């Protein structure tokens, strides 16, 4: 009997696992714990579609990283800041403050988790912080942190 | 009449004024009283040289100076603490007004190294916070 399995294959096959399970036992212990469904012809279709949508998806969003990437690649984060002790600074410029003067100056709201910022900024200058939009889609962006008061 | 300690110092931003020192014998410590800008009065066990008269701050921007409360990771190597946080937010758990206040080592990331004055030495959250100090 084929089945389309719903959960235990690597991790959640429930992408689409289409397998000849044994009739009975299928629908007595995978049918049973939901793990499995019966490889209707409509529930067959209308996996393909999930599927379909998956990978549709997937792709837009790696289009979008990739447009996202070429935005910030333009851009120069300017955050000022109180120095004294040879440019050092009081505080340090973390995620957060790059995040917000970002969306602050540049209208661009994105998540702090994708600053790959290590040490804090701790100086006055420019810094070069890399920005993880995506698996493999990962940009520059141009810190310029300047003194204030 | 035994007072009311602030072990917390969440204050952030708001200075306040030594208005005077005195001892605890519930406390077998100095304790002093400060009265913040906002009009709000609060007891702080007192630091060693700590005066009437002198400035309190605390929070990441407090000047660094006997009596403020600062998150470990806003505190110069080598500078004594005491009344040190183990959880950020909880208030002070380790050295809060008795014995010798311990001391920051050195700082690595999320972390502050401080050897209490027992020779121990420990590896706290930068997050939480300490008083510059002796006690």
């Amino acid at each position: 009997m084929k089945v389309i399995f719903l959960k235990d294959v690597k991790g959640k096959g429930k992408k689409g696992e289409i397998k000849n399970v044994a009739d009975g036992y299928a629908n007595n212990f995978l049918f049973k714990q939901g793990l499995a469904i019966e490889a209707t012809p409509a529930n067959l279709k209308a996996l393909e579609a999930q599927k379909q949508k998956e990978q549709r998806q997937a792709a837009e969003e790696l289009a979008n990283a990739k447009k996202l990437k070429e935005q910030l690649e333009k851009l120069t984060v300017t955050i000022p800041a109180k120095a004294g002790e040879g440019g050092r600074l009081f505080g340090s410029i973390t995620s957060k403050q790059i995040a917000e003067s970002l969306q602050a100056q540049h209208g661009l709201k994105l998540d702090k988790r994708k600053i790959e910022l290590a040490d804090a900024i701790r100086a006055l200058g420019y810094t070069n912080v890399p920005v993880k939009l995506h698996p493999e889609v990962t940009a520059t962006l141009k810190v310029h942190v300047t003194e204030q008061k | 009449q035994y007072r009311i300690i602030d072990f917390k110092r969440d204050k952030d931003g708001i200075p306040g004024r030594v208005a005077t020192i005195e001892y605890d014998p519930n406390r077998s410590a100095n304790i002093a009283l400060i009265n913040y800008a906002d009009g709000e009065k609060r007891y702080i066990i007192a630091p060693k040289n700590l005066k009437v008269g002198m400035e309190i701050m605390s929070g990441p921007d407090a000047d660094i100076k006997i009596g403020n409360a600062l998150p470990l990771e806003n505190i110069p190597v080598g500078t004594l603490v005491h009344n040190i946080e183990l959880k950020p937010g909880r208030g002070g758990q380790l050295v809060r007004a008795a014995g010798t206040s311990a001391q920051v080592l050195g700082k690595e990331g999320k972390y502050v190294i401080v050897r209490l004055a027992s020779g121990e030495v420990r590896m706290i959250l930068g997050k939480c916070r300490a008083t510059v100090g002796e006690v």
